RNA sequence: AAUGCGCAGAUACCGGGAGGAACGCCGAUGGCGAAGGCAGCCACCUGGUCCACCCGUGACGCUGAGGCGCGAAAGCGUGGGGAGCAAACCGGAUUAGAUACCCGGGUAGUCCACGCCCUAAACGAUGCGCGCUAGGUCUCUGGGUCUCCUGGGGGCCGAAGCUAACGCGUUAAGCGCGCCGCCUGGGGAGUACGGCCGCAAGGCUGAAACUCAAAGGAAUUGACGGGGGCCCGCACAAGCGGUGGAGCAUGU
């Protein structure tokens, strides 16, 4: 019952899950959701279908704080990334602008072995 | 194939050592802060080497970005 | 079919409704090459569809086929893991076959003793929305949209 | 998947702080270095190099046993530091087993200073120097009359030629001359012994008895691959009817 109307959607994409946080224009979360929140368990949380629900769930949850307009900020490499956007669009919520903000070091920390092979 | 608008062309009489000429320097970065390749700057082997050192300096002064945010997806 | 896409054969129309579907049904009802008493069944079934309902049989047979045609089905898939039940669309050619086959099979499960009757009641029950044929169709489509997670292997 | 973390409120998101390590794009097909090896930006202090002028000296040159210095990584000593990562190790999985591959942790270490160690697929597996022997082309960096000429450097294709072949070919593996290093069948064996070096781990140097009739280079035709590409077959899939169960026939 905060009332916000205008807000932000952070899609956190990953080869392993998808997590959608909705926030106010300052960045503080109104509500969130993910593959695990829609009752999926293992590999299926990375599945883009999951990502569709995960976004839709997170939407509706926020559409009851009277949201209408969202700035989208995609932030991950994974599957179910664009589908999380697709879901966000088709939820009536006006998507005012999508931005990729995947964080990337200017070569900094020694990565996990799994993620380097040939460096 | 692999050729659109070249950047050395859109401009004219500039100093590649001028690390304050933001209005000119910034034409050489992508939408992200990333310094454009030669195949898009249109600089020669050398000009590019000097411009990259120039852009780098201009980033430390806080005139040019280091990295920005893609706006479509 | 390794070489050519392989075309469908054109069954000659019914002798009594001048229809192709009705030959198809009659063919699925037939066993051991006894086409005479497969037709001798479907038609006996047709007399029964009227003397139990004001409706014309062709319109009912057609009506019930449509209620059994499945819009979705799964067929398994071997991946870089194992068996994944991929939800597929179902071509209009395959819905035909599936419906008819399911109709006969359902019909022959029934406890009525004459064959025509079993066909009759299944054909009727399926029009009116119920009956074993439809149940192994509402079922089939239920496995799709349950493996929805694997829709992203659309072939 | 599970260990694991999370109601002592994690994950996701915004704001502030600490710290350690690495330097995205530019950036490679590039540059520098004797080799190892060198990549954010600025300054200081230094090394090599290349061009033009054709000014100086006047054979002052080349190589180089030993000596001296340098020398990835790992490793060692003293002190510091410690984000991420990670031998050993602790768990979770997987498996016939799993001291492994996969997952969650994790110490030494990876970082810095100083002092050791001195190895390598330390590779172009190609010592250094100088002269000679078609050309084409791409590229880095100078100079001149700058459509083109002329240097230095990095690639590719190729004349002659060389090569067991592969290939090399003005950046020789061509034609020559100088000087150093090294080889002399496989194994035993970089082993033993001695000596020298090291804090240690170890390093250099380096055999013999014995034993084999091969060990080995390149290339050819095949066959094969849980290598690629292309393509067939009731091969699978789609479908109908069966065998496998019963009684009997028949063969084993
Ligand atoms: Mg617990
Ligand atoms: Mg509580
Ligand atoms: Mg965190
Ligand atoms: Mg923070
Ligand atoms: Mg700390
Ligand atoms: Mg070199
Ligand atoms: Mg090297
Ligand atoms: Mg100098
Ligand atoms: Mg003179
Ligand atoms: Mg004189
Ligand atoms: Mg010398
Ligand atoms: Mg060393
Ligand atoms: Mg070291
Ligand atoms: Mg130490
Ligand atoms: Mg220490
Ligand atoms: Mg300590
Ligand atoms: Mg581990
Ligand atoms: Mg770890
Ligand atoms: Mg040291
Ligand atoms: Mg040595
Ligand atoms: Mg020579
Ligand atoms: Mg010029
Ligand atoms: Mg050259
Ligand atoms: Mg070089
Ligand atoms: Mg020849
Ligand atoms: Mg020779
Ligand atoms: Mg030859
Ligand atoms: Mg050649
Ligand atoms: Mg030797
Ligand atoms: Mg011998
Ligand atoms: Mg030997
Ligand atoms: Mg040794
Ligand atoms: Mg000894
Ligand atoms: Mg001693
Ligand atoms: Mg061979
Ligand atoms: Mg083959
Ligand atoms: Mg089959
Ligand atoms: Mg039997
Ligand atoms: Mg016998």
């Amino acid at each position: 019952k905060r009332q916000v109307a205008s807000g932000r959607a952070y899609i956190h994409a990953s080869y392993n899950n998808t997590i959608v946080t909705i926030t106010d224009p300052d960045g503080n979360p109104i509500t969130w959701s993910s593959g695990g929140v829609i009752g999926y368990k293992g590999s299926r949380k990375g599945t883009p279908y999951a990502a569709q629900l995960a976004a839709l769930d997170a939407a509706k949850k926020a559409m009851a704080y009277g949201m209408q307009s969202v700035d989208v900020i995609v932030r991950g490499t994974g599957a179910g990334r664009e589908q999380a956007i697709r879901a966000l669009q088709a939820s009536g919520l006006q998507v005012k602008s999508i931005v990729d903000d995947t964080p990337v070091p200017h070569n900094g920390c020694r990565p996990k072995k799994k993620f380097r092979k040939a460096s | 194939p692999s050729r659109k608008a070249k950047v050395k062309a859109t401009l004219g009489e500039f100093d590649l050592r001028d690390y304050r000429n933001v209005e000119v320097l910034k034409r050489f970065l992508s939408e992200t802060g990333k310094i454009l390749p030669r195949r898009r700057t249109g600089l020669s082997g050398k000009e590019q080497r000097i411009l990259a050192k120039t852009i780098k300096r201009a980033r430390i002064l806080g005139l040019l970005p280091f990295t920005e945010k893609l706006v479509r997806k | 079919a390794r070489r050519r896409r392989a075309e469908v054969r054109q069954l000659q129309p019914d002798l009594v409704y001048g229809d192709v579907l009705v030959t198809a049904f009659i063919n699925k009802i037939m066993r051991d090459g006894k086409k005479n008493l497969a037709a001798r069944i479907f038609y006996d079934a047709c007399k029964i569809i009227q003397e139990k309902t004001g409706q014309e049989p062709l319109k009912v047979f057609k009506q019930a086929v449509e209620n059994v045609k499945p819009r979705m089905e799964v067929r398994s898939r071997r991946v870089g893991g194992a068996n994944y039940q991929v939800p597929m669309e179902v071509s209009p050619r395959r819905q035909q076959s599936l419906a008819l086959r399911w109709l006969v099979q359902a019909a022959n499960q029934r406890p009525e003793r004459r064959a025509a009757v079993r066909i009759a009641h299944e054909l009727m029950d399926a029009a009116e929305g119920k009956g074993g044929a439809v149940k192994k169709k509402e079922d089939v489509e239920r496995m799709a949209e349950a493996n929805r997670a694997y829709a992203h292997y659309r072939w």
